DNA sequence: ATGACGCATCCTTGAGGTGTGGAGTTCCTCG
DNA sequence: CGAGGAACTCCACTTAGGATGCGTCAT
């Protein structure tokens, strides 16, 4: 099963973190997908950059994954919702970012005279 | 780091969707949208050359294959004719005979259907490894495993836009002009 | 603008799989960054062109740099044959 | 206190929107 | 290579901003 996949994943071997991976990353674009999706800012379609980025987390995770029989899918949604709150005051703080095309060209007025 | 095409040229408008290789935009972005693999290199001179060494080794490989499911079929009769003496030496019920009977010749027909499997994807392993051709698609992985184990060293396949990059480090184009200018004046209908 | 942001993105994902690829990862998620890569330039250069376009704050889609040249608004059709000029009033008319 | 760091909480799933019209064409799947 | 024929690509184109994960490193 999936225990004993992540077991020889952090055991050493490249095929079975392969296929940890590989089974760990649909799930956390879906996971994303329903949860980013709706989140104020420009956030639609990055559920994909902090979605294979929490794979990056768990390849630093790993390593010194002391696994105490706990399911990964509990720690892949702490990790997706961390990250999240990371985008939220990436964002949230000082959002003056504001990508408007409609209010840009015509109301910034040129020093040269 | 990661290389990447162009939208414009490869993609884009029909007209003008490349066809420096002869390919279809499915090809292409089976390619390189991550899809399948695709072979850029191929050492057809050296495989000819070692052709009896290579038709030597696929001999005694598939001798071995052979009588390794030669072993195995002997197992299975061991096993069927011990199951037989004891369960005819037990007749507890009038229906142990017949039903271990199924058993076991579903047995036998899974064996043999996977030994008939292997054997049918290594003949796949013979056709593609005849037709070993560049600007070919592979849509399975596996058997590409399979093949590059066994033809290990012998050519590149893979994924990757420089895996483009390296083909247009190597195709060539005034030997097909004239080919396919050849075809132009020989040939029918839409080929011109 | 919109151009920043596509710009910004195509950024962050060069640095997230360069600094993923430093050290060897497994190659599943190696090639979707490559992939997520290919498909961030290829709503760079054109978003509207292939899949769904990258929208922004609203459900709009952004502006790619072959959209700011073509069609009627963009620099031919738009502001190289006719450039508005000084010393040109206007007002109504009566007869005299 | 922010925008940074260093992780990292046992039950698991979107969201709507998408109402022309014009001929070009080129591949692509079926005679 | 010769069929239907349905995608793909061109052209006509007018206001204020929904957070966290919690803890804390550092200023």
């Amino acid at each position: 099963t999936v225990g004993g996949l992540v077991h020889r994943a952090v055991d050493g071997d490249e095929q079975a973190t392969h296929d940890l991976l590989a089974h760990v990353h649909p799930l956390a674009l879906r996971y994303c997908r329903t949860r980013l999706s709706r989140l104020p800012g420009d956030a639609r379609h990055f559920v994909e950059d902090l979605a294979q980025e929490v794979c990056v987390a768990v390849l630093l995770a790993l390593p010194r994954y002391k696994d105490t029989g706990r399911p990964f899918e509990a720690f892949v949604f702490a990790i997706a919702a961390h990250k999240v709150a990371d985008l939220q005051r990436a964002a949230m703080r000082h959002p003056g970012s504001t990508a408007v095309p409609s209010d840009e060209m015509p109301e910034r007025p040129d020093d040269s005279l | 780091a990661a290389p990447v095409t162009h939208i414009w040229y490869f993609k884009g408008v029909p007209s003008r969707l490349g066809y420096l290789l002869d390919l279809a935009p499915k090809d292409l972005e089976k390619v390189i949208y991550f899809a399948a693999y695709m072979i850029t290199f191929v050492d057809e001179e050296r495989r000819t050359r070692d052709l009896p060494s290579l038709e030597a080794h696929v001999s005694v490989e598939r001798q071995q294959i052979e009588q390794r499911r030669d072993s195995d079929l002997e197992a299975r009769a061991k096993k069927l004719e011990t199951d037989l003496a004891e369960l005819e030496a037990e007749g507890a019920k009038a229906d142990v005979r017949r039903k271990v009977r199924e058993g076991a010749e579903r047995e036998m027909k899974q064996l043999r259907d996977r030994a008939q499997r292997e054997i049918d994807r290594l003949d796949e392993v013979w056709n593609r490894f005849k037709n070993l051709k560049v600007q070919d698609l592979e849509g399975d992985e596996l058997l590409y495993r399979e093949l590059r184990d066994r033809f290990g060293t012998y050519f590149d396949g893979s994924m990757g836009a420089a895996a483009l990059q390296k083909r247009l480090e190597s195709f060539d184009l005034d030997e097909e002009a004239e080919r396919l200018r050849e075809i132009i004046r020989t040939g029918k209908g839409q080929k011109k | 603008s919109d151009l920043n942001d596509l710009y910004r993105r195509v950024i962050n994902r060069n640095n997230r799989l360069k600094r993923l690829l430093d050290l060897g990862a497994p190659e599943i998620i190696v090639n979707n960054e490559k992939r997520m890569l290919q498909e961030a330039v290829d709503a760079l250069f054109d978003n509207g062109r292939r899949g769904r376009p990258v929208t922004g704050p609203g459900n709009r889609p952004l502006k790619s740099l072959s959209d700011m040249l073509k069609g009627k608004q963009g620099r031919f059709r738009q502001n190289l044959l006719g450039k508005r000029v000084d010393y040109s009033a206007r007002s109504v008319i009566v007869v005299g």
